[PDB]
């Protein structure tokens, strides 16, 4: 079994190797592993042990990407648990099934960015946050499919991840634009719609982003301009911040007060684009309600 | 069944011409003109132990008559006859002429689950009756006999109820509906004789100890009728005008 | 809302004449979510219906039962426990008396916890005791009649504030006790007094 | 059994007749009885009448004396309200403000200290650092010490409270004095100059004043002997 | 048959579709004492329903039930008939007689509807005891598994909405939230409640009085004033008479009003419901259906004078009272029910879950 610094090790290993892997993925992968070795047998002790190893998973990297993950896999054992009841009968098909969810979850980004191209048109002005994989992705779909568009990114100031957005989006040849992150207001007006990428889908189908994503849908909802996300499956979680105050605050720090998340309502979101399929934000909960019954 | 119609009838009081009619015939036709297929009626027995048998010529669709012994009570005939008594009871007596709509007593008797309903007539020896604001549940009852000097009321009582309205020229039509249960305990407890006289007092004084209520409907325009010669002819007089709708 | 799932429910039966000798603690399937968070100890699950479920990895469990918490897990069998192990090295002579049976001051010193002398914990700590999913309703039975409580919540803060209370009694150094594997440390509170006296 | 008297009468000169011709009438509740007992001769019947969204009450006793403060203070005697200052004066001025807090001129109340909810401070009142007064009324010229806590405490002129000080419903008279760390247990009354020595936790029907006798215990600048 | 109760009253315009009643009217004056044509029991529900007896919707409900359950064990089928469906035609008339003592509300319309569906899933070959026996249990174990455990949970949920400090608005008077602030108040949290009120039933005081005698410190004002206090109010936490299948919140008449005014000042507005409460109907206004109160309660009496007294003698004059109102779902933020917290518009998917 895992001692605390073979799944940290593996955690970073995992993360450090693919530079393109979402940190979900990673966790998930790395709980998976140690599922893979434990040397035990019983459901609760397994139970118990991989909760306990999820606190020391989010001790390093506190997105609220690996929390999603984490219940997802929990949810996930359970529900095999239902099934079989003899932990030696069971622990295979966990194994197996974990194999195919990690393959599974390993398209998203494809599936999403397949589904989304198509909502560019030729000559429209994308307004994007921060960095975010997915909508590399969907911008490259878009491009593979000759569509012609300009970018305009916010520099995100706390970290200036904005810019290596714009480098690897330079890198395909698209016409790209840096602004700071007071500048939105004075952009939306170009901009035609937005996409905006999401670390956590709360229950009521708003989403859990970097801290000024709450601006850009507040100034498109005053300017009535389509704002899109998009977020893999596995980012659903059962939280539901009723105002900024109340996300809880493992999810605000630690990567005078900088918080690192803000929660954008979901009646200022247009629709989601998961590997689900396109969805209103009021598909979500119904999807988070059916994997709990 | 909701309730099961007593009578009390223990020439003999019951038979008396009050417009060619006799005395008993008004009670039984207001219990006919609402409901009330059958009725349980108790036959006085202490002049002689047939008057079921001239009882038996009415014209009422069910009479159920029984003869009684030389002396007995209220409460005894009730004890008496308590082996065909099932459900809720209508006890009522033989000299009470009235035309009083029946529901206005039994809707307190329905409405706030009451274990006592009871019906008065506004004026027109003294019984004292406090009741509530409302003006519907009574919460005092007494009588000058055992009453030694002066009127007496526990603080607990105004304490709950701070506004005692009182009552003394009330009439007692002897109109009672009254639960199961209570008949149950005048079972378990023979000392008691009388309804009007010893069960009702003993039902108010338990209510300021799963609780008991009680209500009474006091009525202010229409009859009422008793045993005294005055009443009678008094009755006699009203008859007329109030046979003509009946 | 995961924590609340739970796989087998322990249903106590407690019995008025003999709260010590019987009342047991039996363990049937029941899989679905409870109404309540669930706390693990050596397989075992309670549920958390007058306590709250805590985090971290503070040791002293009476820290957490101080708060009016308890910890999701916490023993021997957790692999990441949240008591900070200390080994509690005297069960030699409870894996010696294992063997010994129940037939003057011995009887006094075996009379405690349960009031009546019993050779139960020898059992528990004896060597070849595997603490697997069979021994479940046994450790919480013996649990329960340790206590004195309707919830077994309150019966593990009850047992733990006895060991407590046993041991600054017989003076060995409170701290040296945190209730990481509560049997461990009762069975060399036990075998200490045996040898005291 | 629903009616508070509030000790307000409308009479007629027949009244103090009858009260001159028996001499030995001492009260109104003699009278009324006397009367209402010889009611077969001089008639002499007595009335009254009922308000319902009007306020009246006389102030007995300290029970009184606290319940009445607690109305006035609650605007249930409206306008008779303490901003309104209806006997004008300049040191009676007071400004009201969310949660029945009035507060008059020069207060300067400290930091970090909360006033909950019906508060009174008079004129020239100083209030210390991380305090919280709460259902109380200080009168002017008061001074308040560092962390104290008051509740339902009524304090009169020229009151000085040390730092640290527990006071819950208590009087304190004029130019009453409490030291350091004092704790008064409720239904307690300090008299006018009166001081209470620190280190002491006066019981729950303490009423010390100048006067030996009168008073339970004998009042000065120490608290026990 | 049971006379039709008559109208009291002119009607506004806008609510001549309506029934509106009369408190001092009953039906009972047209009906045999000993009752016959309708159960004993029912007759006394619907006379303490027209009353007033019996106002909250859990309450309305429960006593409904209870009333159902003894026509059931007094029930007796004819020869040659069977019980599935007789039990139901008999229980008809019930419904229609408690309809026209007052309407009934969403509460009672789904348990009437789950009694149905338990009758005809009676199979023909039960006999007479034990069936009437099951559905005695079935009645008992839904009144259980859909009020008293529903608002375990719900009251278990809210808790961690509730932190300390906060100031939490409640409107009107509901069992459900009283529960949940008695619960959160014992568990430890320390908070403030404000209990807004409207005339003419003024039925925040019995929720005033319950956080009193629980020790919960509370302040009281009318309805008017809500617009002064929500600056100071954290929370507005409501009770709900039904959800409906587009997320509408159907309650009190001052429920739509205070969330929109708390919508207007920033505060999260929160609506405590049990699933058995979910309707399958849809309505975008009070107007299309409602009830009509019995106007002469709009009286009241300031100084010597009530300025209403003699309202119909004025023959332009009419009184409106109405009993209900329909909130937006874009005015709600949580709906708390036992499958937990859950968005506005989730109301349908709980309804498909749910059958």
């Amino acid at each position: 079994p895992m001692d605390d610094k073979e799944l940290i090790e593996y955690f970073k290993s995992q993360m450090k190797e693919d530079p393109d892997m979402a940190s979900a993925v990673a966790a998930i992968r790395t709980l998976l592993e140690f599922l893979k070795r434990d040397k035990g047998e019983t459901i609760q002790g397994l139970r118990a042990n991989l909760t306990s190893a999820i606190e020391t998973l989010c001790g390093v990297d506190s997105s609220v990407a690996v929390s999603s993950g984490g219940e997802l896999f929990l949810r996930f054992i359970s529900l095999a648990s239902l099934e079989y009841s003899d932990y030696s009968k069971c622990k295979k098909i966990m194994i197996e099934r974990g194999e195919l969810f990690l393959r599974r979850i390993s398209l998203s980004r494809n599936k999403i960015a397949d589904l989304c191209h198509t909502f560019i048109k030729d000559g429209a002005t994308i307004l994007t946050h921060a960095y975010s994989r997915v909508v590399l992705r969907v911008l490259e779909a878009a491009v593979a499919a000759k569509k012609r568009f300009s970018v305009y990114v916010t520099e995100s100031q706390p970290d200036l991840s904005g810019k290596k957005m714009a480098k690897a989006l330079c890198h395909l040849n698209v016409p790209v634009t840096v602004v700071l992150d007071a500048a939105v207001g004075y952009i939306m007006e170009k901009a035609d719609l937005v996409i905006v990428g999401a670390e956590g889908v709360v229950e009521n189908g708003g989403i859990i982003n970097k801290i000024g994503t709450n601006q850009m849908a507040v100034c498109a909802k005053a300017q009535n301009k389509p704002f899109y996300v998009v977020a893999e499956s596995f980012k659903f979680v059962r939280l539901f911040p009723l105002n900024q105050q109340d996300v809880p605050d493992k999810f605000k720090y630690k990567a005078e007060e900088h918080p690192w998340v803000d929660y954008t309502a979901p009646s200022l979101i247009t629709l989601l684009f998961t590997d689900l399929g396109v969805l209103t934000p009021s598909a979500v909960s119904d999807e988070l309600i059916k994997l709990y019954l | 069944m909701e309730f099961q119609a007593v009578v009390m009838a223990v020439i003999p009081k019951p038979l008396l011409p009050v417009g060619n009619k006799p005395l008993i015939w008004y009670p039984l036709n207001l219990l006919e003109r609402v409901g009330f297929e059958e009725v349980i009626v108790v036959t006085t027995r202490d002049v002689q132990k047939a008057l079921c048998a001239e009882f038996k010529m009415k014209m009422k669709p069910d009479i159920v008559c029984i003869p009684d012994d030389a002396d007995m009570g209220t409460a005894d005939s009730l004890r008496y006859i308590y082996p065909k008594l099932k459900t809720d009871v209508l006890v009522l007596s033989c000299d009470l002429i009235t035309d009083v709509a029946l529901h206005e007593v039994v809707d307190l008797f329905r409405a706030y689950d009451a274990s006592l309903a009871m019906l008065m007539r506004k004026g027109q020896q003294r019984d004292f009756i406090g009741v509530d604001s409302t003006g519907k549940r009574l919460l005092f009852m007494a009588n000058e006999a055992d009453l030694d000097e002066e009127l007496v009321i526990k603080g607990s009582i105004l304490q709950k109820h701070p506004r005692i309205r009182f009552h003394t020229g009330l009439v007692d039509a002897h109109l009672y509906c009254l639960k199961k249960y209570i008949v149950d305990f005048l079972m378990e407890n023979g000392s008691i004789t009388s309804i009007r006289s010893e069960l009702i007092p003993y039902l108010v004084r338990k209510q300021f100890s799963k609780s008991l209520d009680i209500y009474s409907f006091i009525k202010e325009a229409n009859t009422l009728n008793l045993a005294p010669y005055d009443a009678c002819w008094n009755a006699c007089r009203g008859d007329r005008w109030e046979d003509l709708s009946r | 809302m995961n924590s609340q799932y739970m796989f087998d429910y322990p249903a106590i039966n407690i019995d008025v004449r003999c709260h010590r000798l019987l009342s047991s603690v039996s363990y049937v399937a029941y899989n679905k979510f409870h109404t309540h968070d669930v706390s693990t100890y050596e397989h075992c699950e309670i549920p958390l219906e007058k306590l709250r479920l805590g985090f971290g990895r503070r040791n002293s469990l009476a820290d957490f039962y101080s708060l009016g918490e308890l910890p999701a897990s916490w023993g021997p069998a957790c692999y990441f426990s949240s008591v900070k192990p200390m080994m509690y090295t005297f069960q030699g002579m409870a894996s010696d008396l294992s063997r010994f049976d129940l037939t003057p001051n011995v009887l006094k010193a075996l009379s405690w916890p349960l009031g009546i002398p019993d050779c139960e914990i020898f059992s528990i700590c004896s060597d070849r005791f595997v603490r697997g999913l069979q021994t479940r309703d046994q450790l919480m039975s013996y649990i329960l009649r340790m206590g004195d409580s309707h919830s077994l919540d309150e019966c593990i803060v009850q047992a733990h504030k006895k060991i407590l209370q046993e041991a600054r009694r017989l003076g060995l150094s409170d701290e040296h006790y945190n209730g990481y594997d509560l049997f461990r440390e009762i069975g060399s509170l036990v075998c200490l007094r045996l040898i005291n006296a | 059994y629903d009616l508070l008297d509030c000790h307000i009468s409308i009479c007629s000169p027949q009244v103090a007749q009858l009260f001159t011709d028996n001499f030995d009438y001492q009260t109104r509740d003699d009278f009324v009885r006397g009367l209402l007992v010889n009611e077969e001769i001089l008639g002499n019947q007595i009335h009254m009448h009922v308000t319902a969204k009007e306020y009246g009450a006389r102030v007995s006793n300290l029970h009184m004396y606290s319940a009445v403060c607690a109305d006035v203070i609650r605007r249930w005697v409206y306008p008779l309200t303490p901003e309104a200052n209806f006997t004008d004066s300049t040191t009676q001025s007071c400004t009201h403000s969310r949660h029945n807090i009035y507060r008059g001129p020069e207060v300067s109340l400290g930091h970090g200290s909360i006033l909950e909810e019906n508060v009174l401070l008079g004129s020239g009142t100083v209030i210390g650092s991380n305090c919280f007064i709460t259902n109380s009324v200080i009168g002017p010229g008061c001074h308040i010490g560092d962390n104290v806590v008051l509740d339902q405490t009524y304090l009169w002129q020229g009151v000085r409270v040390a730092a640290g000080a527990q006071i819950h419903q208590s009087l304190l008279c004029d130019n009453a004095e409490v030291k350091e760390r004092v704790t008064l247990k409720p239904r307690s009354v300090l008299t006018s100059q009166v001081v209470v020595g620190p280190n002491i936790t006066l019981p729950e029907g303490s009423v010390i004043s100048l006067h030996p006798p009168d008073a339970e215990e004998d009042e000065d600048d120490g608290e026990f002997s | 048959q049971v006379p039709t109760r008559k109208d009291y009253g002119s009607k506004v315009s806008l609510f001549s579709h309506l029934p509106q009643y009369s408190r001092q009217n009953s039906l009972t004056q047209f009906m045999s004492i000993p009752s016959s044509v309708i159960h004993p029991a029912m007759v006394r529900l619907g006379l303490q329903y027209s009353q007033g007896l019996v106002s909250g919707s859990n309450a309305r409900c429960i006593a409904l039930l209870r009333a159902l359950q003894q026509v059931i064990q007094d029930y007796t089928t004819p020869p040659n008939e069977e019980l599935s469906r007789d039990l139901v035609n008999k229980l008809k008339p019930y419904m229609s007689f408690l309809t026209q003592c007052r309407p009934l509300s969403a509460s009672m319309h789904n348990a009437i509807k789950f009694l149905n569906k338990e009758i005809t899933s009676v199979g023909s070959s039960k006999r007479e005891e034990e069936a009437k026996s099951e559905l005695r249990a079935a009645i008992d174990r839904y009144v259980q598994e859909k009020i008293v455990l529903a608002a375990q949970a719900i009251s278990r949920f809210a808790y961690q909405k509730i932190s300390n400090g906060d100031v939490i608005l409640v409107y009107g008077c509901s069992s459900l939230v009283s529960r949940i602030l008695q619960e959160a108040w014992t568990e430890g949290r320390r908070f403030r409640v404000v209990v807004v009120d409207s005339r003419p039933w003024l039925e925040g005081r019995h929720t005033l009085r319950s956080l009193v005698h629980a020790g919960v410190p509370a302040s009281y004002l009318l309805i008017p004033a809500a617009s002064y206090v929500l600056p100071e109010v954290s929370k507005v936490l409501l009770g709900a008479h039904a959800l409906l299948a587009n997320g509408s919140v159907m309650s009190r008449v001052g429920t739509a009003q205070l969330a929109l005014v708390a919508r207007a000042h920033n505060v999260p507005v929160l609506v405590c419901c049990e699933t058995y409460k979910f309707c399958e109907r849809v309505q975008t206004d009070a107007f299309v259906s409602n009830e009509l109160d019995d106007p002469d309660d709009l009286q009241c009496k300031r100084g010597e004078h009530v300025a209403l007294a003699n309202w119909q003698n004025h023959a332009s004059l009419r009184l409106l009272n109405l009993v209900y109102d329909v909130t937006p779902p874009e005015l709600v933020d949580l709906v708390i029910t036992e499958l937990g917290m859950i968005p506005c518009s989730s109301v349908p998917v709980v309804l498909r879950v749910k059958s």
